[PDB]
């Protein structure tokens, strides 16, 4: 019973809110992954390194 | 009026679908790209463990030599 | 169906037989019907035993009247095809009530015309027993029907506030796979339209007004959906709540609408399935039970007969039709005629002659 | 008005006399204290079981229409302790009156039973012959004309034991050989007022056995005469002694009741009390105290010692 | 009842009823006795044919 | 009639006795009978078999001697 | 009609009453202590004599 | 005078009282001086038996000589 105006402006500000939560989601799942990059990266990096040092330490002891 | 308003909504959404699906799209290109620096990292931590193994049994042996 | 079946001294054939058959002798001055009634002959051993099996013919009796009123009453039931004044009584093997009995003979079917009278009244009673639980099942799934029927009926009836609303509400026009807009049906007096639209609008924040719009109209109230954002239809609902406004909470399911209505035609359909050889079960069990009701009547007529008169046992009866307002005339003609042949001495008491009433 | 001081053993005899002569008015000078506390207590109730003895019995005296007098023992005033153990033999006579009315009415009860084996003397009942025409007729639909009428009579019968009524029986029974019908006639015959005993048999055994009963049933007439002739010599006994005992047990409760309308000493086994009396018997009375106390041995001098107030 | 007439009918009628009852159950008596005559005697007769084929089988067992 | 009436009741009584015990009579009788022909059944039958067991015997011996 | 000195020949004799009872009671305490006296002394020395006299016999063995 | 009877009557009970808790205190006394005085016999009987035995040894020495 109201203005094409009113409708206008409630439906620009409920297309605001989904292209605010658009935009939010997508930096969270990067943000996410930026993270996620450096804590595997860090595992797979200690468990290798940790390998070979142990490997690489036994046969020090075969050389002595 | 009130349909106009719903598609503004419905097309809001496909663009909220879009974008959190291509951010995880990225997520994953990111972690692949993880795994390979560290790959990378692991590779010259192997060249320089390898380094002192060599000098150290090149030394070991000449020194055994001299004994 | 009330006739009344005498049982005589019968101390001669022909003369009970004149008594009896003659014009000048039918009863209540021949305006009463009055039609001879015969058993095979048939010996019990031990009169003390008849005795106790007429006590447990009268039981028998009972129990056989009952399980007949029952028939009557889950035909009566059904009511398909049929009502309470058409109809009401069946044939029994064909014929009606004054035909089968005149007709009536004592069925091998039912007992071996050797058989002892304990294992008739146990033919009789394992019989009844049968059709008894028959019904007790046949019954249980017209009810199982009716009932679910009536549900039915219920569901697709009612106000708009809470009838189902498969019939009203589209597709198109109901926001069916929105994350966030949330559709909640509301029931506005048609006095009050308009105002309930604007009404919504104060119901929570960031609620869209004009949206709401009507679907279809009862008698007392539109139903209109209205679209909100899913996080205020909690303040939405409760601020309706507190105008007086009851907020439905419904979400559209295509799967539920149509198995709802394919209740509705499996419902029905079975209905008109069971009901078609549900009666025709319930009127074999009607014709056996009266069948078997005389065969009780009969029997009480051997145990009685053989009580009053003991041997030898030529047993002469009467199934009598009795006139209007002739009753007592009747008896008062059974008692000149037998009164003195039964006791010097002087119903259940003393009896001119046995009987039993028949009343279907 | 004066506390009087008397020794225990001297104040059952001093209120004794006193209570006889009547002509003193004692307080009770410890109102909060019950019997219990005055220690009548023993001593009420003793009267008390008495008294509903002797009203037991001296109903049944008057039942009897036993001319008891009570004229005598007026002045005896007896208040010996030894009393308490006859007043129990009282009571052990009554007892036996209820044992007699007891076995007297058991005995009744076989009389009123064996009487029945003389008459008896198919099974026909002995009716008070009010209702015989339902009896026959509600027996013969139990199953009409099954078995025959057995007709038996009682001319100048026995006191009906159910209304101690003589009248002459007159009964139509059914009798029946199945067991099931003979069952049905027994419920019948039993729901009726109807006497059904005995068990009638062809064989002179039965006949004998009655006349074995009806030699019980002389002795036993035999032993009611003798039960009855104890019965009335016990009860003309206790009519005698039931003048005197109402008398007796009446005064000896009363005295109890003033006892303990007392004051208990504690100094002394000795009860005190204030007592008033006039100035124109006080001789009177210290001359009954004179004499109550010279009975009892203890010879106390049960001075009334005068106070004003 | 009352009437003399009523009840020696009465009684000729138990009487009947007391004979045919007698009657039956006589002949019913003498039938299973017969009954059971032959079914006794087979049983024992067969008994024994057993034990005397018992004792054929022992002749039989001590030659070849 | 009392006593007629009486002396019927017994009489009955009577009759039903002496129905029984003759029953029982009959039944001892065809009891007995049947031990008779049970025992005549039994008799033939050994007769028979006992012959047949000596028929073989006599045939046995024979076939035995010769050799 | 009786003076007030035969009242105190009363209360003189309930004194005398007393007095009886006084002694009685008196008695019969010191009768009772005197039977206490010989029952725990004849116990005593029955105890300790015949323990005495046993351990004599027993040094008869020696003697013997 | 009566509270002057009354009080004389309870000298008299009070002195009962105390002639009886009097005569309990000399019982009391009287049962220790029997346990002494049971001793002092006691002391008595074993010197007479003490006696009896030495008598008795000096007896057995002398007799036992002779076998």
């Amino acid at each position: 019973a109201l203005s094409d105006a009113d409708v206008q402006k409630q439906i620009k500000h409920m297309m605001a809110f989904i292209e605010q939560e658009a935009n939010e989601k997508a930096e969270e799942i990067d943000a996410k992954a930026e993270e996620e990059f450096n804590i595997e990266k860090g595992r797979l990096v200690q468990t290798q390194r940790l390998k070979i040092m142990e490997y690489y330490e036994k046969k020090e002891k075969q050389i002595e | 009026s009130q349909s106009q308003g719903i598609q503004q909504l419905l097309q809001a959404e496909k663009r909220a679908a879009e974008k959190v699906a291509d951010a995880r799209k990225r997520k994953a290109r990111r972690l692949k790209q993880a795994k390979e620096e560290a790959q990378m990292e692991v590779e010259q931590y192997r060249r320089e463990r390898e380094q002192e193994f060599q000098s150290k049994q090149q030394a070991a042996m000449g020194s055994q030599g001299n004994l | 169906t009330e006739f009344w079946l005498i049982s005589a001294p019968g101390e001669k054939t022909c003369q009970q037989t004149w008594e009896k058959l003659h014009a000048a002798t039918t009863k209540n001055n021949n305006l009463a019907v009055s039609s001879k009634f015969n058993i095979p002959d048939l010996k019990v051993g031990t009169l003390d035993v008849l005795v106790g099996l007429s006590d447990e013919l009268a039981k028998l009796d009972a129990f056989v009247e009952g399980v007949v009123k029952k028939v009557a009453q889950y035909m009566a039931d059904v009511l398909e095809d049929s009502k309470d004044k058409v109809q009401e009584n069946l044939l029994a093997s064909g014929v009606d009530l004054v035909t089968y009995i005149t007709r009536f003979q004592w069925d091998m079917a039912k007992y071996p015309i050797k058989q002892s009278l304990k294992n008739i009244s146990e033919i009789i009673a394992k019989g009844v027993t049968q059709i008894d639980n028959d019904l007790k099942s046949r019954a249980s799934a017209y009810n199982n029907l009716k009932g679910n029927l009536q549900n039915l009926e219920r569901k697709n009836a009612g106000s708009l506030l809470t009838r189902s609303l498969a019939e009203i509400v589209k597709k198109d026009d109901f926001v069916l796979d929105s994350e966030y807009l949330v559709t909640l049906l509301v029931v506005v007096p048609k006095l009050n339209h308009n105002d309930w639209i604007k009404q919504y609008e104060t119901l929570a924040e960031m609620v869209v007004p004009r949206s709401s719009n009507v679907l279809s109209e009862d008698q007392d109230s539109y139903l209109c959906n209205v679209t909100l954002f899913k996080k205020a239809v909690d303040d939405f609902r409760h601020k309706a709540r507190e105008n007086k406004f009851i907020v439905r909470d419904f979400q559209y399911n295509e799967e539920e609408m149509r198995a709802d209505k394919e209740e509705m035609n499996r419902l029905s359909t079975d209905k008109k399935k069971q009901f078609g050889p549900l009666v025709r079960w319930l009127k074999v069990n009607f014709s056996e039970a009266f069948i078997a009701w005389i065969h009780i009547k009969a029997l009480r007529v051997f145990v009685e007969s053989v009580l009053r008169y003991g041997l030898p046992v030529n047993f002469q009866a009467m199934l009598l039709q009795p006139n209007k307002k002739s009753v007592k005339k009747l008896r008062e003609v059974l008692h000149e005629l037998y009164k003195h042949l039964d006791s010097s001495a002087a119903q259940q008491e003393y009896y001119p002659y046995v009987y039993y009433k028949i009343d279907c | 008005l004066a506390q009087l001081f008397l020794q225990s053993e001297a104040a059952y005899c001093c209120v004794s006399e006193l209570e006889e002569l009547g002509k003193v008015q004692f307080r009770d000078l410890n109102p909060d204290v019950n019997v219990f506390q005055r220690k009548f207590v023993n001593e009420v109730r003793r009267c008390e079981e008495m008294d509903r003895k002797l009203r037991f019995v001296e109903k049944e005296i008057r039942k009897a229409n036993i001319p008891i007098m009570d004229t005598g023992e007026n002045p005896e005033v007896p208040f010996p302790r030894d009393m308490i153990d006859l007043e129990a033999n009282f009571e052990k006579i009554e007892n036996e009156l209820k044992e007699i009315n007891t076995n007297q009415e058991a005995l009744k009860r076989n009389f009123l039973e064996l009487t029945e084996l003389k008459f008896i003397l198919f099974v026909a009942g002995v009716i008070n012959r009010e209702r015989i025409p339902t009896f026959e007729r509600m027996l013969w639909r139990v199953c009409r004309g099954n078995v025959f009428l057995r007709q038996a009579e009682i001319e100048n019968p026995l006191e009906d034991p159910v209304t101690g009524d003589y009248v002459h029986k007159s009964v139509f029974i059914i009798f029946f050989q199945g067991d099931q019908l003979k069952n049905r006639v027994k419920k019948i015959c039993e729901g009726f007022r109807a006497s059904l005993y005995p068990c009638p048999e062809t064989p002179q055994e039965r006949k004998e056995m009655a006349s074995g009963v009806n030699t019980r049933i002389d002795d036993l007439q035999m032993v009611l005469n003798q039960t009855e002739d104890h019965r009335q010599r016990v009860l003309q006994a206790a009519a005698k002694n039931i003048r005197v005992w109402f008398i007796k047990v009446r005064k000896m409760k009363a005295i109890y009741h003033t006892l303990n309308l007392c004051n208990i000493d504690v100094t002394q086994k000795c009860l005190i009390a204030e007592v008033w009396c006039p100035v124109t018997d006080l001789d009177s009375i210290q001359f009954a105290l004179r004499r109550g106390t010279e009975h009892s041995g203890s010879t106390v001098p049960s001075i009334l010692n005068r106070m004003q107030t």
